[PDB]
């Protein structure tokens, strides 16, 4: 299963997000300040 | 009928490339010597500009399954879908590889198409897979079918990139769909007998003359003019010309007469031509236009007008042999035969 579902996911690259999939895509650490920062700020976060 | 792609047949690998809202036709090469990495040649304009074949084409090795194949790294055949090939390079004889070094533009997981010297290792053997629902897992290759290659070591596709400025072959999880066309079969009728794409010296007298190019003081413009010298130039690399066949598939069939072609001086690498008023002169490949550097050879010179024949796909006949059979080169626009001005090394 593992190893399938790695394939899939290889074969697939935009299953990991903006960040990760590459061609303009950031670092993951990039990517999770990024989140902080918009869980902090709001507008971004809620609907508001 | 429908011929087979077999372990001695030496392809070349196409794709179909469309910018600016127009297809093109571009053949993977690859120098080898001084460059590892491979580049892409157009041939769409063949009537502009002359592709070098001799770099863009390849030849099979091997056809062996995968299961063989890790096997014996862990210790004329025909080409089925899923066997794992050997692509070996005529000219450099290294064999295609995917190198490990990654210089694909923001691809990451992609790497770089190159040659390779040792085919030990999983890297230089791919594996060929169906394009469409036509052929099947395991069935027999044939010619005009369209491959998907997968690299073992890496387990990517050979894969045309867009991404850059220019455009570019890399080993990525993107699949692209390369077309296979064959330029020499394994029959290889006898000995001499001029075949496409072939290295050879055009001695005029009593195996006392060769045409050449003015080198030993160097100098560009004295290269370019064309003459007769006799002596060591018969040795030497300065009169060596290749014979290159004005069509991409089947280039390495046996030359007719009155079948056009181009000379190119090998080490100059320019093309010789005609322009009427200044006789025969060399030019840069771009200017070559196929009406002034294309050429042929006719057994008799006297003016039967042949025409032109139906352009068989295989070895053909073998007309011209080397060394015995007599030839007269006539440019095919102008019908002129050559000659030599008789000037009184």
């Amino acid at each position: 299963n593992a190893n399938v579902v790695v394939r899939l996911l290889i074969r697939r690259p935009e299953c990991f997000g903006p960040a990760l999939r590459g061609e303009g895509g950031n670092g993951l650490l990039a990517a999770m300040e990024e989140a902080i920062k918009i869980a902090e700020d709001p507008s971004r976060d809620g609907p508001s | 009928e429908i011929q087979f792609l077999r372990t001695d047949d030496e392809v070349v690998l196409q794709c179909t490339a469309t910018i600016h809202k127009e297809q093109q036709k571009l053949c993977l090469a690859a120098e080898g010597f001084g460059n590892r990495l491979c580049f892409l040649e157009s041939t769409s304009n063949s009537k502009n500009v002359p592709p070098d074949l001799s770099i863009c084409t390849f030849v099979l090795e091997q056809s062996l399954s995968v299961r063989a194949l890790q096997e014996m790294l862990a210790n004329h055949r025909t080409l089925l879908y899923g066997h794992a090939i050997l692509l070996r390079h005529s000219y450099s004889g290294m064999y295609l590889c995917c190198l490990s070094t990654s210089r694909s533009s923001t691809d990451k997981l992609a790497f770089d198409v190159g040659l390779q010297e040792d085919t030990t290792g999983e890297a230089c053997w791919w594996t060929i897979h169906p394009a469409s629902k036509q052929r099947s897992e395991g069935e027999k290759v044939r010619v005009g079918d369209d491959l998907i290659l997968v690299s073992v070591s890496s387990e990517r596709y050979l894969h045309l990139s867009y991404g850059n400025g220019s455009l570019h072959v890399d080993a990525a999880f993107q699949q692209t769909l390369w077309s296979v066309a064959p330029i020499s079969s394994g029959s290889e009728a006898a000995q001499g007998y001029l075949i496409g794409g072939d290295v050879l010296r055009l001695l005029h007298g009593h195996m006392d003359e060769c045409l050449t190019v003015p080198s030993g003081e160097h100098g560009e413009e004295q290269r370019r003019t064309v003459h007769y010298e006799g002596g060591a130039v018969s040795v030497h690399a300065r009169s060596l010309w290749r014979l290159e066949t004005l069509r991409v598939a089947w280039s390495g069939s046996h030359i007719r007469w009155g079948q056009p072609f181009r000379l190119r001086h090998v080490t100059t690498g320019k093309y010789l031509s005609l322009m009427e008023d200044k006789n025969l002169l060399l030019m840069d490949k771009e200017k070559a236009d196929v009406k002034s550097t294309a050429f042929t050879f006719r057994s008799s010179k006297e003016k039967l007008d042949v025409g032109v024949r139906k352009e068989v796909d295989g070895m053909g006949t073998s007309e011209i042999k080397y060394g015995d059979s007599v030839c007269y080169i006539q440019h095919v626009d102008t019908g002129l035969w050559l000659t030599y001005q008789s000037v009184d090394s």
